[PDB]
């Protein structure tokens, strides 16, 4: 629902290692803005 | 306050809902010249930051409150204009 079609087949569908370290990546993201944390990723996500 | 926070960072919202009730008391009957404690205690809103998660709820209609009232001064409602800026 947030990313943009091309850039979710890059990712979540290519390969599925990947995709499961972008989808737990999401939970990272998460949990580690309520310790005044950002994550960073190569390919920039809107916050989710 | 803005010490703290900046000394705890995330494990400040543990201790926050404490200070709120005091805050909360602040804006109701503030009798500061132009309300410059007010605008202090913006200020350390802005570094509450994530914290506020939780809490945004308690703390928001004040902030409100303080800048659509037209009987209070103007660099007041600036500074709270700027606080919802920076939370956002």
């Amino acid at each position: 629902n947030v990313l943009p079609r091309d850039l979710f087949q890059k990712l979540f569908r290519q390969d599925l290692l990947v995709a499961s370290l972008f989808r737990n990546f999401l939970l990272a993201e998460r949990i580690m803005r309520s310790y005044n944390c950002t994550p960073v990723s190569s390919p920039r996500l809107p916050p989710t | 306050i803005e010490q703290i926070v900046v000394a705890l960072g995330g494990e400040f919202k543990l201790y926050l809902p404490q200070l709120i009730p005091h805050m909360l008391r602040v804006f109701m009957h503030d009798n500061s010249p132009g309300r410059i404690v007010s605008i202090k205690l913006l200020a350390a809103i802005q570094l509450f930051g994530a914290n506020l998660d939780d809490y945004l709820h308690l703390l928001l209609p004040p902030i409100v409150k303080l800048f659509d009232a037209p009987e209070a001064p103007l660099p007041s409602r600036k500074a709270a204009l700027e606080t919802v800026d920076r939370l956002t």
